[PDB]
């Protein structure tokens, strides 16, 4: 059923499993007209497919003339993640095809249940975590890929880089999430957690910088220190 | 007006024909009902006082046949059968009549009720859920399963009502996914009216039928499929004029009829909110929504 933190571990185990995630695929401005209504234009968005075991991201780049002409975006942008998500497991071969696919949002469950109608062994599940995908686009060349499309695109990425060489999955997701809550929570002292020190560079093939393994425990004992803060700037505590 | 003679009455039971029902004690001198009106099904059913657990009965048609209720003391039930030798029947029926010993079918003359709940059903389509062929009537209880239910153990016993699942390759066109999950008109009116049922008077049949074994037996199953049925057209964008009308008196008659106490159990919320109030239909049930507001206003 729904995944928690009492199956945690399920996440890294031998299963393909994809996480979808489509917070960022129907992005609006809000503004002024001249007569002085308020309208949206809509910007590139993205679907963030994420196998949690391997790093492997699959970005569906949402470009802005999928709206063209259409009612009800909110509406209709689950039903495009989900025709997206359905036509990348059809592209996978078999043995690449998830065993699972978790939402995290629950409202993309019938959606995603309704096109994938055709491969009744893959169980479309919710979670009761609070994942900070959303973030993602608080990721330079994630952020940086969407906004230049063109046209629609699917580009691929490790979002781990090659953290995995060194630590194990558990680890590295955990990283992952940490670092996205604080993109998340205050994106400003984030970044500039990431960037403070210019001797570390992120590769041209990463995303994040290229930290030792003593420099990753500094950063992420920043990161921890920025969502405490920030969890007391906020409730004052 | 035809007439269904009991052998007797040797456990006390409550029996029910149709909308109406009457207790009868044990061993009480009860030699059946009488004055039934020809044209329509009927359905006539028990609930042993001591074990209120199984109401239970049998759909039938009196036109097809000579038909006699005896309680069986080895399976322990009242059992209906048929009589093929007419002038016995004539001449069992005409001395328990003589003798006073029948129940007449209380009819008020202006009451339209029954033919309003029967209105779509026939009687040789009933045996197309409900099969058992040697027999020209058939038997319904509480605890039957649908095919659907079944799904999801004994088959010779179920009832075969049309599977309806809204999440099925049956109701969404293959690059037709939103369109046909938010709108089902396509699986209302090409899937199931045309392909399945034919036609509209089908589709109200088998919608009836598991209604009254709903509110007649508690059968879960069936108050599923009611409600499916319902829900199908509610949810669909196009239906034809007339199917929405006759609908609304349907549902009407059906809500009129159902007792104040079971609304609690025998009716969906979710369903009956979305259909007088979300769906494209929520403007098309106006006797239904009124009847409902009046009546159930909790629920809603
Ligand atoms: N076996 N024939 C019949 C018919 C009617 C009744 Br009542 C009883 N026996
Ligand atoms: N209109 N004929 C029908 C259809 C279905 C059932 Br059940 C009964 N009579």
């Amino acid at each position: 059923g729904a995944m928690n933190s009492s199956n945690y571990a399920e996440l890294f185990n031998n299963d393909i499993k994809l996480f979808v995630d489509d917070t960022n695929v129907y992005r609006v401005t809000v503004h002024k007209t001249f007569e002085g209504n308020v309208a949206t234009k809509a910007i590139n968005g993205c679907i963030f497919t994420l196998n949690p075991k391997t790093g492997h991201l699959f970005l569906k780049i949402i470009h802005t003339s999928v709206w063209a002409g259409q009612k009800r975006l909110s509406q209709l942008a689950k039903w495009k993640t989900a025709e997206e998500v359905s036509a990348l497991v059809r592209s996978l071969p078999k043995e690449e095809q998830p065993k699972q696919i978790i939402v995290t949002r629950k409202a993309m469950l019938d959606p995603l249940e309704v096109h994938m109608l055709d491969f009744p062994n893959i169980a479309i599940r919710p979670t009761e975590l609070r994942l900070p995908f959303s973030a993602a686009m608080s990721i330079d060349k994630l952020s940086d890929v969407v906004m230049k499309a063109t046209e629609p695109q699917m580009v691929l990425f490790n979002i781990y880089d090659d953290w995995l060489d060194r630590i194990s999955s558990y680890t590295a997701f955990s990283r992952l999430t940490l670092l996205l809550r604080a993109l998340k929570t205050n994106e400003e002292s984030a970044k500039m957690i990431l960037l403070s020190d210019p001797t570390i560079t992120i590769k041209s093939y990463h995303l994040w910088p290229s930290f030792t393994d003593e420099q990753w425990i500094t950063i992420e004992s920043q990161m921890r220190d920025l969502i405490l803060t920030e969890y007391g700037r906020k409730y004052n505590v | 007006m035809n007439t269904v003679p009991f052998t007797s009455a040797p456990i006390e039971v409550t029996i029910g024909i149709d909308q109406y029902s009457f207790n009868v004690k044990e061993n009480q001198p009860f030699h059946g009902i009488k004055d039934i009106p020809i044209g329509h099904v009927h359905v006539i059913h028990f609930q042993h006082a001591d074990n209120s657990s199984m109401r239970y009965g049998y759909w039938f048609d009196c036109r097809m046949g000579n038909f006699y209720i005896q309680y069986d003391p080895k399976d322990g039930l009242y059992k209906m059968m048929e009589e093929r030798d007419g002038a016995k029947f004539e001449n069992i029926v005409h001395n328990f009549k003589e003798r006073q010993m029948m129940v007449s079918y209380p009819k008020i003359d202006e009451d339209d009720t029954w033919y309003n709940l029967t209105e779509f059903v026939q009687m040789d389509k009933i045996r197309k859920i409900v099969r058992k062929d040697e027999n020209q009537f058939s038997y319904v209880d509480s605890s039957m399963t649908t095919v659907q239910e079944n799904e999801l153990s004994d088959p010779a016993h179920s009832l075969n009502y049309t599977v309806i699942n809204f999440k099925s390759r049956e109701a969404i066109r293959p690059g037709h996914e939103m369109e046909d999950f938010l709108d089902k008109s396509y699986y209302l009116n090409t899937v199931m009216l045309q392909g399945i049922f034919k036609n509209s008077s089908n589709y109200f049949g088998e919608l009836q039928f598991a209604f009254l074994n709903a509110m007649f037996f508690g059968n879960y199953g069936s108050s599923l499929q009611w409600h499916a049925m319902i829900e199908l057209i509610c949810s669909s964008a196009t239906v034809p004029k007339h199917m929405l009308d006759k609908l609304d008196e349907i549902l009407y008659y059906q809500i009129k009829t159902l007792p104040e106490q079971y609304s609690d159990i025998l009716l969906n919320e979710r369903v009956w909110n979305i259909c007088l109030y979300s769906s494209f239909q929520k403007n098309s049930l106006h006797n239904t929504e009124k009847i409902m507001e009046n009546k159930y206003p909790e629920l809603l």
